[PDB]
């Protein structure tokens, strides 16, 4: 999965 | 005689000022993944900047966020470099 | 014209690499930082920096790092590399336990501040977030 | 197939983030001066952010303030180059 | 490619946006000298075949309606797009002659998806302007 | 003289 920081 | 004390440094931000960097849970962030591969393919062959240029252009094209919750899915990233180099930079 | 960059080493690379947050701070584990991380590692050491990984550091560790480093001498060395793979806001770095300022970090080289570094070229890498905003895109 | 809709910009700044920039009172400011001294040589043999990298050597080396307060006087500026180009970009 | 595309039949507009005079209720200093950057701007920007537009003296709302009719018009034949702004400023902040106006308010009429006439091609944002007080004194080498 | 934006 793509997840953002 | 004297220069800024500012003058030299290069911030390779991963992502636009006040955006979200993506990550892939798996194989790393975007921006790392791009800067990586850009610096293997070129490192002896173009100036720092244009390799930069080249990671921009990666992370634009080939990479859209994949998420199951549909607010954070199909989401884009450019990175930001922020330059107060004085040279060109050459890593060989 | 061009930085020299044949001084005797290349110089430092950096990596500090935050996975594993405090709790108290609200702020998810980041799965796939180990393979960033590692990543760098070798291409940085295909380029010839002696490569330095840190991991999982507080805000007061990251800043004592970037401390004691800014006080080596580095005479001897053509650059410097940081790369900080983290969490963040505009501005702003997360240790494992709260925000750090990124201008705290950098200002530990500024030009009157890290002599033997001066007029070499310092690379900040910031895999970070800068805010909340969102790129929808256009086809 | 989509880019990010922030990709493709340049902002090139007189100085770096929170600091003044400084002007001559009757040559101009350093940044213009510089830019356009630097266009006009190199705009034909260099790629656009070699030739801002060459504005950064100029203003950062070349200019040192002048004033009669000497909290203003001899005071120096960094240019600051933001960057989400994609591409490389020639003018010739 | 490598290369953005700079062989379309115009090379673009050059818009420059020059603030001298302010308005007394603003309190700030003239600007000497940036009519001297207009010039120069104007002619280093012609030698690249850029259709220049200067401006003089625009109040904030001025700057953002320029700047919404410019980012209606038709750039298809186009390759870039230029901006200048000299002017009082300060973090993110450009000084119309009445006050300020965000930066981001300028450049987001520019957007990909909000001008697409331009979307692939490089928006070129040069500003003289300060950016807060900090001062740099610099270091002998 | 210099003056600052």
């Amino acid at each position: 999965i793509t997840v953002k920081d | 005689h004297k220069i800024p004390v500012e003058a030299d440094f290069l911030y390779a931000y991963s992502t636009a000022p006040g955006y979200y960097s993506w990550r892939n849970s798996k194989d790393g962030s975007w921006f790392i993944q791009s800067l990586c591969a850009m610096l293997k393919q070129y490192a002896d062959k173009l100036e720092f900047m244009h390799i930069l240029t080249r990671v921009n252009r990666k992370v634009a094209t080939e990479f859209e966020s994949f998420s199951f919750d549909a607010t954070f899915h199909a989401k884009k990233q450019i990175p930001c470099i922020v330059s107060m180099l004085t040279k060109e930079l050459y890593f060989y | 014209n061009s930085y020299k960059m044949d001084y005797p080493e290349m110089g430092l690379c950096i990596i500090i690499n935050n996975k594993n947050f405090h709790k108290s701070t609200g702020m998810t584990s980041r799965s796939g930082t180990d393979v960033d991380a590692a990543n760098l590692r070798e291409t940085f050491r295909n380029l010839k920096y002696e490569v330095r990984n840190k991991n999982d550091l507080t805000r007061e560790e990251i800043v004592e790092l970037m401390r004691d480093v800014s006080k080596e001498d580095h005479s001897k060395r053509s650059s410097f590399v940081c790369v900080l793979l983290s969490h963040g806001e505009e501005g702003i770095i997360f240790g494992t336990n709260g925000p750090v300022d990124l201008k705290k970090i950098t200002n530990f080289f500024r030009g009157d501040r890290c002599r033997s570094l001066t007029g070499k070229p310092k690379l900040f890498i910031i895999q970070a977030c800068r805010g909340t905003e969102l790129d929808c895109g256009i086809e």
